[PDB]
RNA sequence: GUUGGAGAGUUUGAUCCUGGCUCAGGGUGAACGCUGGCGGCGUGCCUAAGACAUGCAAGUCGUGCGGGCCGCGGGGUUUUACUCCGUGGUCAGCGGCGGACGGGUGAGUAACGCGUGGGUGACCUACCCGGAAGAGGGGGACAACCCGGGGAAACUCGGGCUAAUCCCCCAUGUGGACCCGCCCCUUGGGGUGUGUCCAAAGGGCUUUGCCCGCUUCCGGAUGGGCCCGCGUCCCAUCAGCUAGUUGGUGGGGUAAUGGCCCACCAAGGCGACGACGGGUAGCCGGUCUGAGAGGAUGGCCGGCCACAGGGGCACUGAGACACGGGCCCCACUCCUACGGGAGGCAGCAGUUAGGAAUCUUCCGCAAUGGGCGCAAGCCUGACGGAGCGACGCCGCUUGGAGGAAGAAGCCCUUCGGGGUGUAAACUCCUGAACCCGGGACGAAACCCCCGAGGAGGGGACUGACGGUACCGGGGUAAUAGCGCCGGCCAACUCCGUGCCAGCAGCCGCGGUAAUACGGAGGGCGCGAGCGUUACCCGGAUUCACUGGGCGUAAAGGGCGUGUAGGCGGCCUGGGGCGUCCCAUGUGAAAG
């Protein structure tokens, strides 16, 4: 009586879930750098967007976080730790951070 | 074509912003005679150095604000206050119509 | 994709083809790119079939795909012909 | 389709001799040249001014009644001469003998246009070698008009085949007794032929 | 071989003028009245975006993976049972691609929605094509299935396994992305340096090879998002509107600019060139009229928009805020075993309600086209076809010739005759329908062979329309209706009627001897149609741009002053805004 092809939803909603989860990672982990950024460290917190940097490209692998919407936040957060550095601190260890 | 126009401020009282006023000179499609037609635009200056009486140049620009889709371009003259009149005029004229 | 197939037009029992140029996701007889000759199946005239054999090398080259009764008409007027 | 009913009424509701019937068409007892005069009752009474739109109607339904047609052919067949280029009245008169059912009784093998036009409806005709039944067919030049040779032996066409012999066909046409074989040559002019007709009354008329 | 313009009746004793009303014309997605034959092509719910029974319209892939199931061949512990290998088909499931195209509607929208021209240094595009470089190892998940449990179905829960083009990590890095500087145009474009980050799938066959796939990157083509100048209905009896409003700083957000969102600042924004509000309405190419200018319309063909009972919502994907996907509130409806469930024809038919009115619940993928697997092939109410309806256009038939100084009946009269009238009957001539025999075009490719899976060539299967069209032969004269007859307006007499019955678009006619009413005879116009009504343009130079007026006909403000605006004497020079000329692009196709 209905299109069997219903399981689209099936397959709609794993795919979902399995994209809120990365996506949201992203949030809450560079949430954590920036404070870090802030609040001094760097070693414990460079090797954070390490990390972070890792992930929103592998995001981009798929339907996730896709394009170059990276390149949003790829930009924007590297953007500030800089500045967020100065600030107390100096581009310290070997990062991400060129010079 | 990004329509380069030419026309006369009407304010200088809004940051980086200002109000050129072109005009528009034509025929009337169903009458000979030949009408003028004006507008107002929005334009950016960022130098805010472009100030009232400056009869300056516009472009269409990418978007810059809800009505400010225009950059300021060039200087052509700045001595021409007696057409501010004309619109401050002609908007209090508007005054005299009510209770 | 973007297709190289006909769109049917004539008066009924008359079916005129023009080889044209659609993009796959397009009507019958929608807002085609280039027609490169007219069809007739049922033979009306001794020039029957023309056919841009140097355009069809254009959209052939920057990747248009034909049908079964599409890419038969372009060796029925050579395009494939080259040596 | 067609008109069907009594035509010495149209001969004489217009004073004119409308040649529609055949043989008899130019023997004593045509009705005109007995009764001369418009039939029904007033005839011989006398008949008022023409009103202004009236002699302008009668010359158009003269050349309708010649050649066998409704109003719409009339009428259509007169939007296309009015927008083809030429004289508009006289193109009219050109798209209408090349009706086949018309050139059938100017090849002589019908005394009647009315006569020609069932023999045309009735597969005897041949143009080009085809059993074309229309009466309605613009015949283009260079066409050949000929008597169907599956139908050429009837004891009707050979009568008025040999009735012809060596009649003063229309001087735009080419006929060949016994070869049955007539071919289209140029278009008519007025001038080429003429009839009872003021045709411009026609344009003036299509007009109002 | 394209070209363009007609007026008339009506006020008065009578005339001229202004002036209005009415008519003849063309068109219809029309209906209705009376008739009614055939075929070709088209077209067919404007009304209630109201409610829908039922059937059908979105699937495809074993050359991706695992499994239940059925046939066929092989089997195993020597063994029942059973279990297994291979091949075909079917059921479903994980997976990939398609359900964002197709098809319907016109509620909404007065807006960058549409049309036109541009911009994108502000971006997107899987499947297509072209070029460069690669696929080395390791881990794992959840359904299908098994067990159990619940419900009438809907369905759902709890436990336990597992394969893969599924998930995840590491390895390399053609190359891409990012922060910070540097080389050139300039809005984020183009390189480069150091640092950081990012890849991968297998399947098959004729395996030392080929087809189909995968991953990173650049470019083309197509298809989109956005911004802008310009034109786009009425009401001035709507004269002020504005607190995200208007600009900025900064952050967020998306593929991208944005006052799209938020925080702080300064008061700014719009309007008589018509802001705000109200009413109507989808827009265009086109269509109808008009000589033109103009006026009205956008059904069906095609382009764009928006919607899928009303409304909001986000996910999935390259793409939707998605008609036949999901969620939630409202209203409606349907189902039952009463605990509870489900549904959305403005998709093809078809029903109901509303109406003056609107199609068969048909056939087939043969064709074109679309989606899937390479491929055979599957699906395709897109479509191609037929079915209904004189709704429109066109074509065609209800016979042709001969045939009476003129049958019959009917009509008129002055009784002598005159009309229907070659009209009828009659002779001949062909033969719509009918009958038989043949029988299509649309249909040559996908496939197979040779050939390299190339080029090229050879071979073969396939039709709903349809035994239709058509063709060959035979063979019967065989449906005609409607309006009008006072002027406009073509077409006349009799009878009855006697301000009654009635006709009528304007004038008007009928108040006894009617060419207007009712009937006949006859005549005029059309003809398988004819008339009525409604609407659009015209006629209406009667909103006057072409193309009008304001002494007495409707019309000069009661006068003055004056802002904005409109307009402006003579001469010389400049810029060339309007203006004019040439080229080029666009102006899609259909019209
Ligand atoms: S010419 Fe013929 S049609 Fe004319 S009236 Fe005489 S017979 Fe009749
Ligand atoms: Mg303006
Ligand atoms: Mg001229
Ligand atoms: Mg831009
Ligand atoms: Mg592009
Ligand atoms: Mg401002
Ligand atoms: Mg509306
Ligand atoms: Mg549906
Ligand atoms: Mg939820
Ligand atoms: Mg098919
Ligand atoms: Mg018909
Ligand atoms: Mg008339
Ligand atoms: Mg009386
Ligand atoms: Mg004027
Ligand atoms: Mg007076
Ligand atoms: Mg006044
Ligand atoms: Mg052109």
């Amino acid at each position: 009586r209905n299109l069997s092809a219903l399981k689209r939803h099936r397959q709609s909603l794993k795919r979902r879930l399995r994209n809120k989860a990365k996506k949201s990672a992203i949030k809450t982990l560079s949430k954590k750098a920036v404070q870090l950024a802030q609040e001094g460290k760097a070693e414990e917190a460079l090797k954070i967007m390490r990390k972070a940097e890792s992930l929103i490209d592998k995001a981009a692998k798929g339907s996730t976080l896709h394009k170059n919407a990276a390149a949003r936040r790829k930009s924007r957060l590297m953007r500030k730790v800089r500045q967020l550095l100065e600030a107390a601190g100096a581009p310290l260890i070997g990062g991400g951070l060129s010079a | 074509p990004k329509k380069v126009l030419t026309g006369v401020v009407v304010s200088d009282k809004m940051q980086k912003t200002v109000t050129v006023l072109v005009e528009r000179q034509f025929p009337h499609p169903l009458y000979g005679k030949v009408i003028k037609r004006s507008k107002k635009y929005l334009a950016h200056d960022p130098e805010e150095k472009y100030k009232l009486g400056d009869v300056v140049e516009i472009i269409e620009s990418r978007p810059i604000s809800k009505r400010k889709r225009f950059r300021v371009l060039r200087l052509v003259e700045s001595g021409r206050m007696d057409l501010v009149e004309k619109y401050l005029i002609r908007r209090q004229n508007y005054q005299s119509l009510s209770k | 994709m973007v297709k190289i197939r006909l769109a049917r037009f004539g008066s009924k029992h008359n079916p005129h083809y023009r080889i044209v140029v659609t993009d796959a996701r397009r009507k019958r007889d929608g807002k085609y790119i280039e027609k490169i000759g007219y069809y007739d199946p049922r033979k009306t005239t001794p020039d029957w079939l023309k056919v841009d054999v140097e355009r069809a090398r254009y959209w052939l080259s920057v990747g248009a795909q034909p049908t079964d009764t599409a890419r038969r008409l372009l060796r029925q007027a050579g395009v494939f012909r080259q040596e | 389709g067609r008109y069907i009913g009594p035509v010495c009424r149209l001969c004489r509701r217009e004073g004119v001799k409308l040649y529609l019937k055949g043989e008899r068409c130019y023997s004593p007892k045509c009705a005109m040249e007995r009764r001369p005069y418009p039939p029904g009752q007033h005839g011989q009474k006398r008949a008022r001014r023409p009103s202004d739109y009236a002699v302008r109607l009668r010359e158009k339904q003269k050349l309708r009644r010649i050649y066998g047609i409704s109003e719409r052919q009339f009428r259509n067949l007169f939007e296309e001469a009015s927008k083809k280029k030429g004289v508009t009245g006289s193109v009219f008169l050109g798209l209408l003998e090349s009706r086949l059912d018309n050139v059938v009784y100017r090849l002589g093998f019908a005394v009647s246009r009315r006569q020609a036009r069932q023999l045309v409806r009735h597969g005897h005709i041949t143009v080009n070698g085809r059993r074309v039944d229309l009466p309605s067919y613009r015949v283009r030049p260079g066409d050949e008009i000929a008597v169907a040779e599956k139908s050429r032996n009837l004891e009707l066409i050979r009568q008025n085949l040999e009735a012809m012999k060596g009649r003063k066909v229309g001087p735009w046409l080419s006929l060949d007794v016994e070869g049955m074989k007539g071919k289209f040559l140029r278009l008519p002019d007025r001038e080429d032929l003429a009839l009872p007709v003021n045709e411009q009354l026609v344009i003036e008329f299509y007009s109002r």
